[PDB]
């Protein structure tokens, strides 16, 4: 639930989230996929 | 301890890995055993319970130690000595710890930090940490630089009072924790004036090498606990012994025995045989935009351009490109003309169906035929989506070698993943210099698992990673194998031009079954398994060879005319001599050529004057 | 505050210069006022009662001390702090004292040497002093270094008996002298375990700095009575800092701001404009054989060698010539071919006569025509004898530079004395980069002073001696002055090619009244006062001008035909076109060349066919 | 008076000399010539 901005923030299929604790935004990737916007799979795990 | 064990570190942020359970996981594996944290040091969403225990192998950080998010009472980073800030959280703190609070406001409550003694850039922030003990009696004006200490924003919220007091040694009540242990170990605001750096205690005779980081068991150069710059093995150098030492008495320069070479922050013997060895006696990845790479007898090295050096270009991820984490239509345009990508490769989904969020429209999969002119990748090359409608990997079709200077996650040099290609083609790869190569969940790509890998590494320990692609036993059924003209030592693919050595010789970039020696059209030699043709003025001899070389020098029988060794087409007719004088010549029985006479300035068709009628 | 006052120093050894007054008085104007001597300390034949007073002075000698056969009584070498060592007396010793009785058996007898506490190379040798006082009980073991204490060689004697006792406050009853400011102050044999080098006191806060000579006032590097190695301004650095340091993080190379060139024993800002820059950031006096010396980019700096790098001359006085004292007929075979002479030239006497001693023959004068060749010299220049049957400086006739980076005696880079010649001749020398210029002692030399050698100096304060030279209007009574052709910028020389600067205009090397415009034999245009002759095909204008530049294309009419905008002698008839094509022209009306028809092969004698019958 | 071996050892007319004090040999160069054979003129003072 974030804003038309952050719209597509987080890749390969992950979850743009609003941490209200520290006024920020983060990604909630899937496993297997590194980095502040899950742009990196996880090359050194599965596949 | 000689060495320690190094850890690539996180950059995540604030980023969670799957659920708490996974990203756990994730951080458990990355910094178990971990002596020495290359980049950074990130523990966020550690719930209540988790054993932590991994970490107090943990004593020094490069980069900056986020702390936020989580629901953990105790974080056991207390072997961890100095925190050097090589990059900030937030263009400030080398330490970031934030918002570690429960729902029931009850979450990081210990931080036994004990052994904290040094912060050698950035600065410090500590915000909403309820259940935060002890830390707040700490005295950063020690731990941390007074450059700095003007950027410090941190005030400790006690409104719950779980917390206990300090041990009574503990120095002006110091402390990180309960115990006599966890008295804060004070080596910078109890110095002498005579020292210059840290210190053991007050006295003098205590004071630490200036090279010392969070203090010393000694004032030797050796007995410090961390280097503040460079390690030269047993001690700590602000600079690495230089190869050579100028000489105040003859004026010049004279080789240095205790020379040593700079590889990163140690002092090395030799450079690693892919990076690039300057005269200076240091190990770096690239050349200025005044020179290229030279390979001098065995050892890559640095000399001058002759004018205007050939077009240098920055891989994704440094310098120009540093924020974009992958090529795209908008960056595409500087790499027009590379003939040598001096950093990374980042081919990426996001790329091609273009991001809004970092406003950059989806890229024309006919443009990045661009690449085609790369020859060489300093660093390395990854590739996590390509072009549906291409089977081939095109672009790198002259791609010859990956240096691999720079490795992702630190390991691997060439990433080919989750792609839908069917063949790699990378049929001019003839070097992969460093980092392992892992080729995976490429559904229907075949050969992969056909290439001697062995012979395109040049380092000890390179593996390779190739799962869950095609099948082999159903590559070999639909005939997708390896060309009949295929050496064993593997193929890029279905076709003759694919191969990576060749069986018999090979016509220029491709294999075949035999040179053109005795029929075939051109005439050709065999030298090295390579097929050259002979030079036009020999004679097709349609029973013995044709030639043995590639000058007219080498010819059984020339075509037409004979000036001597050298078979030509037509006898010269106005070539510069000596005084100036012009020359002539006629060919005869023999169709050999012979100077005609000197008087005929309008040449002769025969000898003499009796050769040029008028 | 004040840099100190630098003295040459002698290298004379047991030699003396003249009478006992003579070598003295020479001994006092070598050292007056000197504070550090740069080579040699050679206190010799200074007999009794003579006044020595000047040397106390000398704070510190860089090469050896050499005090033997004296018979004055005391000398007051007592501000002396420290001996380098850089050089060594009979090849083992930095100090030695031999042989200084009277023949009355007295002679030396009080050696004040307080101060010296520190010497870092060689060994030091005491031997047949027997009124010396005192130094018998020096424990020289905190003076000299340990690694040559074992070649120390030194026994004492008091066959005097006058000697005084040490005052108690003297440690271990050792002093130089009496009274209680002549105790031997130890800074070495005193220090905690943990002192690296020197100290003020026993105590471990009392350590001088690692990169402190004899002793320090404070612990800091800038504390230091003398540098062990190298001089940044106030402070003793171990190596001057780099011009670019390596960053760990980057793996790449930055600019240091802290940045000093190495000139000597001292970091500069920059090196004197007559060295040679270095990458490495240090000023030398000669490149490797790898490189050449390529200026411009401001200085001169060091650039390898595109092949086989010219053939560079040793000059005398260094490495494979340290002994030969001059160019001897022995040592010349190696300056055949010499464009550059990397180091000094010394003509003496010795040479021509031939050395007995050293075992040479005779130089041969027509040899010395072989330095002909030579273009630059980066010493000094020392001429004391020439061929008496020449006339001239004929063998530097085409010396063009004088680099200077090393003078004889440390002053003069040109040096021309005691010469039978009537004339310099150096008619293309340049430039003097640093030294002074001698020219005296020239029975029959007119044409020296008048060349203004303030244009040919490079640095500040370069002085000229031209005295004792018989001609200043005596010359001008045998008409030995400047040419008319030759500017008031002198001559170096009666003959036109002798002027420095031209009055009107110049053909080639020589001045002339005027360019040969309208008249003359060949031809000639006007560029920056220099006559050129017109191409052969320009037609002799008995009018106007004939040409305004070399080429064919500045004629004002044409000799014979002409070929578009050149003029040539005649129409091309042979010459290699496009697509192999040859080439044929002809004549016309105007003389004017035209193509002829591409069937014409055997050329063409008019336009078309209808111009080459058959 | 030095051995045949020092002759015509220092130059500029300068005059050998046995050193017994020391068993050595050296030159008595004449007044302007330095040197440890009077090889130089000093050429820092006159002419
Ligand atoms: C060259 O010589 C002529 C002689 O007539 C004189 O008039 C002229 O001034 C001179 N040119 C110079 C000195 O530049
Ligand atoms: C971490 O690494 C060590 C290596 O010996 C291993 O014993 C342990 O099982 C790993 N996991 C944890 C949670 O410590
Ligand atoms: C730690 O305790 C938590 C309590 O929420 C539990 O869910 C989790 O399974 C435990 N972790 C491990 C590694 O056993
Ligand atoms: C101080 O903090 C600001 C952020 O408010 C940061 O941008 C700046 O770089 C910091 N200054 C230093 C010297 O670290
Ligand atoms: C601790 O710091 C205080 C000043 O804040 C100082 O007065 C005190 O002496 C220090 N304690 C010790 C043991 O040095
Ligand atoms: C694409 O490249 C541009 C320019 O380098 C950059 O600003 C942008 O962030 C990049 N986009 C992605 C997704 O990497
Ligand atoms: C994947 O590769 C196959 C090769 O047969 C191709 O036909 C197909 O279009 C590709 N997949 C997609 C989604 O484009
Ligand atoms: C390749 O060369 C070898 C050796 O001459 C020959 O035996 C073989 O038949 C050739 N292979 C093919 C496919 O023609
Ligand atoms: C020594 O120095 C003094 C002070 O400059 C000077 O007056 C005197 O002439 C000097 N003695 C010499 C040059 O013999
Ligand atoms: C040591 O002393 C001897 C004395 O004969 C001398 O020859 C030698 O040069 C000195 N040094 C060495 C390294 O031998
Ligand atoms: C001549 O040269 C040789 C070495 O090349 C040297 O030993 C000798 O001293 C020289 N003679 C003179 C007079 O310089
Ligand atoms: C790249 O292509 C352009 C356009 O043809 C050409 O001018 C340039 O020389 C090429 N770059 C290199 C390094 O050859």
């Amino acid at each position: 639930e974030c804003p038309l901005s952050h719209d597509g923030y987080c890749l390969h299929d992950g979850v743009c989230m609003y941490i209200e604790a520290l006024d920020k935004y983060a990604c909630n990737c899937v496993v297997g996929y590194i980095g502040e916007r899950c742009q990196y799979r996880d090359l050194k795990w599965w596949e | 301890l000689e060495e320690k064990k190094v850890c690539q570190g996180t950059s995540n942020k604030l980023t969670q890995l799957g659920t708490f359970e996974d990203h756990f996981l994730s951080l458990q594996r990355m910094f178990n055993n971990c002596e020495v944290v290359l980049g950074n040091l990130e523990i966020t969403y550690v719930q209540r319970n988790y054993d932590l225990s991994f970490l107090k192998t943990i004593q020094e950080v490069a980069g900056y130690v986020l702390i936020a998010l989580n629901t953990v009472e105790r974080i056991p980073l207390e072997n961890l000595q100095i925190i050097r800030g090589n990059m900030y959280y937030e263009n400030s703190y080398a330490l970031a710890v934030l918002s570690n609070y429960d729902a029931n406001k009850t979450g990081l409550k210990e931080l036994p930090m004990r052994n904290l003694q040094e912060i050698l850039h950035g600065a410090v922030r500590f915000s909403n940490n309820p259940a935060l003990c002890n830390v707040e009696s700490i005295q950063w004006r020690d731990i941390v630089s007074s450059d700095f200490l003007s950027n410090m924003s941190m005030d400790f919220q006690n409104h719950l009072g779980s917390c206990q007091k300090c041990d009574p040694s503990c120095p002006n009540g110091s402390c990180w924790g309960a115990g006599e242990e966890n008295c804060q170990k004070l080596t910078k605001i109890i110095c002498a004036q005579q020292c210059s750096g840290r210190c053991r205690g007050k006295s003098p005779s205590d004071c630490c090498h200036n090279q010392c980081a969070a203090g010393c068991t000694g004032p030797r150069e050796s007995d410090c606990l961390v280097c503040r710059k460079f390690r030269d093995e047993a001690t700590c150098k602000d600079t690495c012994p230089p190869l050579m030492l100028y000489n105040p008495t003859t004026y010049q320069m004279d080789v240095n025995p205790e020379g040593k070479y700079s590889f990163g922050a140690t002092c090395v013997k030799k450079c690693p045989r892919n990076y690039v060895v300057t005269d200076h006696g240091s190990c770096v990845r690239a050349c200025g935009a005044d020179s290229y790479e030279m390979e001098e007898d065995g050892v890559r090295k640095c000399k001058k351009c002759e004018g205007p050096c050939r077009k240098v270009c920055n891989g994704i991820g440094i310098g120009e490109f540093k924020d974009s984490l992958s090529i795209n239509a908008t960056n595409i345009k500087h790499f027009k003309n590379c003939t040598s990508i001096s950093g990374d490769l980042h081919i990426l989904p996001v790329a091609f169906r273009g991001d809004s969020f970092t406003h950059t429209p989806p890229l024309d999969p006919q443009e990045l035929d661009i690449l085609k002119t790369v020859k060489e990748i300093t660093g390395f090359l990854l590739i996590q989506a390509w072009p549906e409608n291409r089977t081939d990997l095109h672009a790198f079709e002259n791609l010859e070698i990956i240096r691999g200077r720079t490795k992702q996650h630190g390991q691997f040099s060439l990433a080919v993943v989750s792609l839908n290609i069917t063949s790699l083609g990378l049929r001019s790869l003839k070097e992969i210099s460093d980092g392992d190569v892992i080729i995976s969940g490429n559904k229907n790509l075949c050969y992969a698992n056909t290439i001697n890998w062995k012979k395109l590494f040049g380092t000890s320990g390179q593996k390779t990673k190739i799962i869950s692609n095609r099948g082999e036993n159903s590559c070999k059924a639909t005939g997708q194998v390896c060309h009949a003209l295929c050496s064993p030592e593997g193929c890029w693919g279905p076709e003759p031009r694919d191969c990576v050595s060749c069986r018999n010789v090979s016509r220029g970039r491709e294999c075949v079954d035999k040179c053109k020696l005795l029929e075939g059209e051109p005439r050709e030699f065999v030298e090295n398994s390579e097929c050259i043709q002979c030079h036009p003025e020999c004679l097709p001899q349609a029973m013995n060879i044709t030639c043995t070389g590639r000058g007219p020098d080498n010819c059984i029988q020339c075509a037409h005319y004979i000036d001597g060794p050298h078979c030509v087409k037509t006898c010269p007719a106005g070539v510069m001599g000596e005084n100036n004088t012009l020359v002539w010549k006629y060919a005869d029985a023999g169709h050999v050529c012979h100077l005609c006479h000197p008087n005929c300035t309008y040449g002769c068709t025969g000898p003499g004057l009796e050769g040029c009628p008028t």
